């Protein structure tokens, strides 16, 4: 059984192997725009008294 | 010098000495060639906060 033990260890050491992927994340970004931007206007002839 | 020194030490140490020097080295090579360990997982686990009614 010393032989078997050694065999266990050898097989165990040799055998193991794997690879995995992980992806830690979380999307947190804040885009804040307040009073600032433009709309649009048409053309109209105006005049004030 | 190292090799010769080993040889001489081995000679004084007798055959038994070389024998296991051989296994030491073999162990080292086999091990270096194959180093590894592995754990596989299924993602799980949670922080649970539960409320109990009274």
């Amino acid at each position: 059984l010393r032989k078997i033990r050694a065999a266990q260890n050898i097989s165990k050491t040799i055998a193991t192997s794997q690879n995995r992927i992980y992806l830690t994340a979380d999307n947190l970004v804040l885009n804040l725009q307040d009073e600032s931007f433009t709309r649009g206007s048409d053309s109209l002839i105006k005049g004030k008294k | 010098k190292a090799a010769e020194l080993i040889a001489n030490s081995l000679a004084t140490a007798g055959d038994g000495l070389i024998e296991l020097r051989k296994l030491e080295a073999a162990e080292d090579i086999a091990y270096q060639l194959s180093r590894s360990r592995n754990i596989t997982y299924l993602p799980a686990g949670q922080s649970v906060l539960l409320q109990l009614p009274q």
